[PDB]
DNA sequence: GCCTACCGGTTCGCGAACCGGTAGGC
DNA sequence: GCCTACCGGTTCGCGAACCGGTAGGC
């Protein structure tokens, strides 16, 4: 859908289009989506993020221009945000909702790298399954969801088309199927979800639920 | 279907099929919303893939030798059904996720005007420009021959878009009637998203669009074939094809001034953006088309009447006569529901040759169709069947042909009059129509050849 | 009757090699 | 669309070593 694309290397195997060497894994890339002359689809062209900005790209706000802005860390999209570049009551609720935001940022991502440290990702499989989810492709995806689903909830299935909803970036989108010949287009921010239950095979959840977590609903950028 | 081209062995190694099932197969996938518009051609010569974007450059193709001839059955079968999702043989045929879908694929004797007659109504070149403006896929629709069953099920999608569009449905429905379409018809499109089908005239656009397309395919279903012998010559074999008796009406003949005189006379006060100009006059005569009439002599009020249509068409409407619009195909566009249409005015009917400033030449028709006891409309109504002891419908217009000055002509009345206004007002029609729901009422008595004057 | 240097054959341990399914790259 | 580097899971190959049977010496 957008131009470009901002994520941490899900592998140190993609090249840089401008200086030509490999993009180390877990390193901050940036990417332009363009049409592959080997198929009918889109394909990104990853640069190294000190590269990318010498190509000649100048990304206004990336928030909105560039693609996984939010599921960055909060510091992460800070330097996104200056290198781009380079009223009580209403300044009170702007300031200290992006207090909160930042608290909701980093809370998921302490959560994380936690599971990343103790659980293997067919632990991460089966967490999913147990909680009635889909198993999505992929390892960042999976403790991505995860942690979604501690968090806030497990998702409950969709209310025509019965698929899984997904959070991506400023929304719930529904990835289910209205159709054979067509995708779903169902999209909310408040979706309907059950709590999210552990098995009881888990002598570390009382460590990671210790990191001061109560009730609480997505918080979304303005 | 033939070897692919792209493969580099098309005239060395033959494809193969296993007793009934032909080992190739041609795959599409369309979603409106990604934009995402593929092909996929898979054949066993060897294997070979091709895939890409439809109607572009963007894609490529992997041409592959097999270790063993029972192996190409274990990777064809194998690939297939990883790519649309269903095994190679099945009862009936059913679409999955992402998946993609299978298409279904298949020193001369006359005079000069007659010779140019031909030339017009055969060059099929001409007919593939045509199509161009529709954004039909050009590359291999003339040699991929679409399948009868395949465009039914087209004009189907399309009549269910005008149902879903009038009474206002949900834009999923919509929006897979539209992927369903352009899945099914490929189109091309470049490097922009398939439109959406949701307007009224988007769906009568794509049901005029497979009306050409399929005169285009039967055009070459006469062209192709006969008995190639070194006897006749090239446009004799085609006129025979024809199936039927042309003659040239000479200029000085009497008849011709009456026919000149309702061209001259019965043009249209709105449609001043063009000036005709007959350049000839055909007698015409279709294969026992007397035989097929001969029951509506006996009906009265029989009239002389304008039908026009493409260049295009020409080829299949003198093989087949004037048909009726199919079953499966959408109503929208058509007035008073599918029938053959004709008008008193020769610039009504001569808008449907669509003519332009680059294509100046255009073939319009004068057939005795037997309108007899008359059912008459002011405004447009969808019917179904027609009252009792009605053989037709007229809808009424504002203007109409001096009933006091028509002519006779072989005991068929022309009305060849200037205009002046009808005896009622209360109707949504400028100009009259006449509709035959019967193609054995319409006799196609001429053709004539029309040069269009724009001011540009 | 002992002891023991020598030999054929089975087991054991561990890293190389193999492999099918797949997430990432273009 | 197809290619391929990566992942885990099992097998495979080969030398150390373990072990029992034995025949030359005293
Ligand atoms: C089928 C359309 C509707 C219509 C009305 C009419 F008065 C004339 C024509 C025509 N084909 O000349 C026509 O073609
Ligand atoms: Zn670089
Ligand atoms: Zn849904």
């Amino acid at each position: 859908d957008k131009l470009y694309r901002v994520e941490y290397a899900k592998s140190g195997r993609a090249s840089c289009k401008k200086c030509s060497e490999s993009i180390p894994k877990d390193s901050l890339r940036m990417a332009i989506m363009v049409q592959s002359p080997m198929f009918d689809g889109k394909v990104p062209h990853w640069y190294h993020f000190s590269c990318f900005w010498k190509v000649g790209h100048s990304i206004r706000h990336p928030d909105v221009e560039v693609d996984g802005f939010s599921e960055l860390r909060w510091d992460d999209q800070q330097k996104v945000k200056k290198t781009a570049e380079a009223s009580k009551k209403e300044k009170d609720k702007d300031s200290k909702l992006e207090k909160a935001l930042k608290a909701q940022n980093d809370l998921i991502w302490n959560i994380k790298d936690e599971l990343k440290k103790v659980c293997s990702t067919n632990d991460l499989k089966e967490l999913l399954i147990f909680n009635k989810q889909q198993v999505p492709s992929g390892e960042s995806a999976i403790l991505d969801r995860v942690a979604d689903g501690m968090v806030f909830g497990a998702l409950l299935p969709c209310e025509e088309c019965s698929g899984q909803l997904v959070f991506k970036s400023d929304a719930y989108y529904c990835t289910g199927d209205v159709t054979a010949w067509t995708k779903c287009m169902v999209k909310t921010q408040t979706p309907n979800r059950k709590e999210w239950v552990t098995p009881k095979e888990f002598r570390e959840i009382s460590y990671l639920k210790k990191l001061k977590v109560k009730k609480q609903d997505r918080i979304f950028p303005p | 279907a033939a070897v692919d081209p792209d493969s580099g062995l098309e005239h060395s190694a033959h494809v193969l099929e296993k007793g009934g099932k032909v080992f190739s197969a041609t795959l599409g996938l369309v979603d409106i919303v990604k934009g995402t518009n593929s092909y996929y051609k898979l054949q066993l010569l060897w294997i070979f893939r091709s895939w890409g974007r439809v109607g572009t450059v963007i894609g490529s193709n992997k041409l592959e030798q097999m270790p063993s001839k029972e192996d190409a059955i274990e990777h064809f079968m194998k690939l297939y059904e990883e790519k649309t999702g269903n095994a190679w043989h099945s009862k009936n045929f059913t679409k999955y996720p992402k998946k993609f879908y299978p298409l279904e694929i298949d020193k001369s004797k006359l005079p000069k005007p007659v010779q140019d007659l031909i030339k017009m109504i055969f060059d099929v070149e001409s007919m593939k420009k045509a199509m161009v403006e529709y954004e039909i896929d050009l590359q291999k629709m003339p040699l991929g021959k679409l399948s009868k069953r395949q465009i039914q099920a087209a004009y189907s999608i399309l009549s269910e878009v005008q149902q879903a569009v009038s009474q206002g449905s949900s834009d999923s429905q919509i929006l897979d009637l539209s992927n369903r379409f352009y899945t099914l018809i490929p189109h091309d499109f470049g490097m922009k998203k398939p439109p959406l089908l949701n307007n009224a005239d988007s769906v009568q656009a794509k049901v005029e669009m497979l009306d050409n397309l399929l005169d285009i395919e039967v055009a070459y279903s006469l062209l192709r074939g006969g008995s190639d012998d070194s006897s006749k010559d090239p446009i004799d074999v085609n006129y025979e094809k024809l199936k039927t008796d042309i003659k040239v009406v000479d200029r000085d003949s009497e008849e011709a001034e009456i026919i000149r005189k309702y061209v001259k006379n019965t043009h249209a006060t709105t449609h001043n953006a063009y000036d005709l100009e007959v350049i000839d006059i055909f007698k015409i005569e279709r294969e026992g088309e007397c035989q097929r009439y001969k029951p509506f002599k006996q009906l009265h009020n029989r009239r002389l009447l304008w039908h026009g249509s493409r260049t295009t068409n020409f080829a299949g409407i003198l093989s087949q006569g004037l048909r009726i619009a199919p079953p499966e195909a959408p109503v929208t566009g058509y007035m008073f529901g599918k029938g053959i249409y004709f008008a008193d005015m020769v610039s009504k009917s001569a808008n449907y040759c669509h003519t332009s400033q680059g294509d100046p030449i255009g073939l319009i028709l004068l057939g005795e169709v037997a309108l007899g006891n008359m059912y008459e409309l002011k405004h447009a109504s969808h019917i179904s069947k027609l009252p009792k002891g009605k053989h037709s419908v007229k809808g009424l217009g504002k203007t109409t042909p001096d009933p006091s000055a028509n002519i006779s002509l072989d005991g068929v009345d022309v009305p060849l009059g200037t205009g002046i206004s009808s005896g009622v007002n209360d109707t949504s029609l400028l100009y009259n129509e006449y509709i035959v729901y019967d193609i054995a009422q319409v006799n196609l008595k001429y053709l004539l050849k029309l040069k269009f004057n724009f001011k540009t």
